[PDB]
């Protein structure tokens, strides 16, 4: 078994070699964004949120 | 929670986000 | 499923579109997968709906 896969089909595992190391596939991903500001006649002041 | 509440919460059991509820 | 399917394509990765296949055609094959990827989606989003 030289590669693993996860239920999407996806790549997650892969044997380097000279090593012989686990080294899971993508396992960090994005984030997201959002931004929250009142009415535009009051202020311009914005928040970010995660 | 109600002991009822409790027995209905213990009966209920990669590019995707789930909002939380409000 | 649907993410994970060729949909008539040659390999669901793009990677190894891109990387092997020459840059004509490529797209074409791109294009092809991705509408169907999307097709997929807005079926599953009106039954969501
Ligand atoms: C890669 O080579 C090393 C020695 O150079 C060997 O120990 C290892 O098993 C090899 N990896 C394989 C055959 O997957």
């Amino acid at each position: 078994q030289q590669f693993g896969r996860d239920i999407a089909d996806t790549t997650d595992a892969v044997r380097d070699p000279q090593t012989l190391e686990i080294l899971d596939i993508t396992p960090c991903s994005f984030g997201g964004v959002s931004v929250i500001t009142p009415g535009t006649n009051t202020s311009n002041q914005v928040a970010v949120l995660y | 929670r109600s002991p009822i509440e409790d027995l209905l919460f213990n009966k209920v059991t990669k590019g995707l986000t789930v909002l939380p509820p409000l | 499923k649907q993410l994970s399917s060729k949909f008539g394509a040659i390999s669901s990765v793009l990677n190894d579109i891109f990387s092997r296949l020459d840059p004509p055609e490529a797209e074409v094959q791109i294009d092809r997968l991705i509408t169907g990827r999307l097709q997929s989606l807005q079926t599953y989003v009106t039954q969501q709906l």
